[PDB]
RNA sequence: UUUU
């Protein structure tokens, strides 16, 4: 089998797409983990709205599924 | 009498689940445990506006999103009875 | 733990999401490493290989023997 | 975590989940993601709508932290 | 609990999705789970009469749990619950 | 401990309980434990023909998580008592 | 740490923003670690949805429970 | 994984 934080860590300095259980995506370079990612774009699913950070502390309890 | 050793005397009996997302599950109940998650066996879900309907052999189901749980009166009578004479 | 290794499975999350894939692997929180995801859109997406968090299951179900039904209850 | 040493003190854009955002230098930060922050503006809609002269913002609500 | 008070006598319970439901308290426990027996869920409305439906043993997870209230059987039976007429309990919002 | 506390001392006294559903309910409080739950007697809704479910209530279990507000009489309380209290229980968890 | 800004408003006058759309401003008498909180000769607004309207209301005690807390400020 |  595989787990998944080992998978997760394995991420670490590669990028990571974040999917939360509403309707908002993350996707930029995890730092580590709540986790940290840098040159990040959010997406607002529902209206389209992107925009762009330059680093940011993501609350974990809305996250959904995290992509490598 | 506890919920909890209601809901393990049930095991093995049809239940009826409805989940705070307004699906509700009927099958048997084969195991749960003191988060109050459930697995069941033989199960048919149904969608929140009683539209469409599945069939699934099995499913497990996280205790946090139960409402509430429907159990037959002779689950309920079984515990009572075992109880009291538990006492004596 | 109360509970599909390299079967496909379907899962529910709370928000309504519901995906499918195949089980890969697993932890006792009940984070899961599906493959091969699709999300079921509210028509699918693909997403391939997800790390999926257990504090947001609802529900899991393997996709054999699964399926849509007529209504079984009389009315 | 080397984000809060590196955001600790400086100006920050902190989105709660209900898509409300508050910018203000981060006086401080816990493992909730509770948060004190010094001279806040807060903006719906993307407009500033109220001015904080010091703010305690409470972490279940906190979306993100990201640096300015 | 408080709620051992209410142990073994009809109950009426209202949930955060806003439904009202009255059975016997069979038990709770610290999380304020419960088990009603010879349960029914009563819907009143504005629009039209009150509606019973029967649902026998209840288990009912306490984070749906708003209010547990004792029915006083003597009001209760001088309230004639076919023609009440009401608004809609709302649902509990976090 | 403190607010539990700080309830206990108000047992005997009518307080208006706001839930999150925006039902109010006005009683004396008989019970209060370490979740908040709060038991009042002699209930009366606020809003009484907006909500008529209540009727037959006279004691009623509200769970603590579902609570907005409580709201009483200032007269049975001592501030600067409850203040006091208050750096006792900030000093304890330091 | 954050919370010791909460400390510094002891028996001083807070604005607190809730969840639900409604704000209290009111002499802050005690709080704990889940932001429960004591405000003494408290003003509730209440907005309706622009807004539709707004409600005030007047409380001497009122003991709020910490959950529904966004944020405390100075007034 | 039920009341912060």
């Amino acid at each position: 089998t595989i787990l998944p934080l080992e998978l997760i860590d394995k991420c670490i300095g590669s990028n990571l797409w974040v999917i939360m259980k509403s309707e908002r995506e993350f996707a930029g370079t995890l730092v580590g983990f709540n986790i940290v990612l840098k040159d990040v774009t959010e997406y607002d699913t529902v209206t389209g709205v992107t925009e762009k950070h330059s680093e940011m502390l993501l609350n974990g309890n809305g996250m959904c599924m995290l992509i490598p | 009498m506890l919920p909890l050793t209601l809901l393990n005397a049930t095991q093995g009996r049809p239940i009826l689940v409805e989940l705070k997302n307004g699906e509700t599950f009927n099958g048997h109940l084969e195991n749960c445990d003191n988060y109050m998650n459930l697995t069941l066996r033989e199960v048919i879900r149904t969608m929140p506006d009683g539209d469409k309907f599945f069939r699934l052999p099995e499913c497990y189901i996280r205790g946090n999103n139960i409402k509430y749980l429907r159990i037959q009166d002779e689950v309920l009578s079984q515990v009572a009875k075992q109880q009291a004479q538990q006492r004596e | 733990s109360i509970l599909y290794q390299d079967q496909r499975i379907q899962a529910t999350f709370t928000g309504g999401r519901q995906i499918t894939g195949i089980l890969k692997g697993f932890d006792q929180l009940m984070n899961l490493v599906l493959d091969d995801v699709e999300e079921q859109l509210r028509a699918i997406r693909k997403l391939g290989l997800v790390v999926v968090r257990g504090t947001t299951l609802v529900l899991i179900a393997p996709m054999d023997g699964s399926e849509e039904i007529p209504n079984p209850f009389v009315q | 975590n080397e984000f809060l040493n590196k955001v600790i003190g400086k100006k920050v854009l902190i989105r709660l989940s209900s898509g409300v955002d508050y910018k203000g230098i981060l006086s401080c930060l816990d493992g909730y993601m509770n948060l004190a922050l010094e001279r806040t503006e807060e903006y719906v809609n993307g407009k500033k709508t109220n001015v904080y002269g010091d703010a305690f913002i409470r972490g279940n609500n906190v979306l993100y932290v990201s640096a300015l | 609990m408080s709620l051992a008070d209410f142990m073994e006598q009809r109950v009426q319970v209202i949930t955060n999705d806003g439904r009202v439901v009255l059975g016997s308290l069979k038990g709770f426990d610290h999380t304020t789970n419960l088990i009603l027996s010879d349960s029914f869920e009563r819907i009143i409305s504005m629009d039209q009469d009150m509606e019973t439906i029967p649902l026998g043993v209840y288990l009912l997870r306490g984070e749906n749990v708003a209010m547990v209230g004792l029915v006083n059987e003597e009001l209760d039976s001088e309230i004639e619950w076919t023609k009440i007429r009401g608004e809609a309990i709302p649902d509990v919002v976090h | 401990m403190l607010f539990y506390s700080f309830f206990k001392t108000l047992i005997d006294t009518e307080v208006t309980v706001e839930l999150k559903n925006d039902m109010s309910i006005r009683g004396i409080l008989k019970s209060v434990d370490q979740f908040l739950n709060v038991k009042l007697e002699n209930i009366s809704v606020v809003d009484a023909s907006k909500y008529p479910h209540m009727a037959a209530v006279k004691d009623l279990f509200i769970r603590g998580s579902v609570v907005r507000y409580v709201h009483m009489s200032s007269a049975y309380v001592d501030t600067i008592l409850l203040a006091d209290a208050c750096r006792r229980d900030l000093a304890n968890n330091k | 740490e954050p919370l010791d800004l909460v400390r510094l408003s002891l028996d001083e006058i807070v604005y607190v923003k809730l969840r639900g759309d409604r704000e209290l401003n009111g002499r802050l008498h005690a709080y704990d670690e889940h932001l429960n909180m004591v405000l003494g000769d408290a003003e509730e607004i209440v907005t309706i949805f622009k807004a539709l309207k707004t409600i005030r209301k007047h409380y001497e005690m009122l003991f709020v429970r910490g959950d529904s807390v966004i944020l405390i400020a100075p007034p």
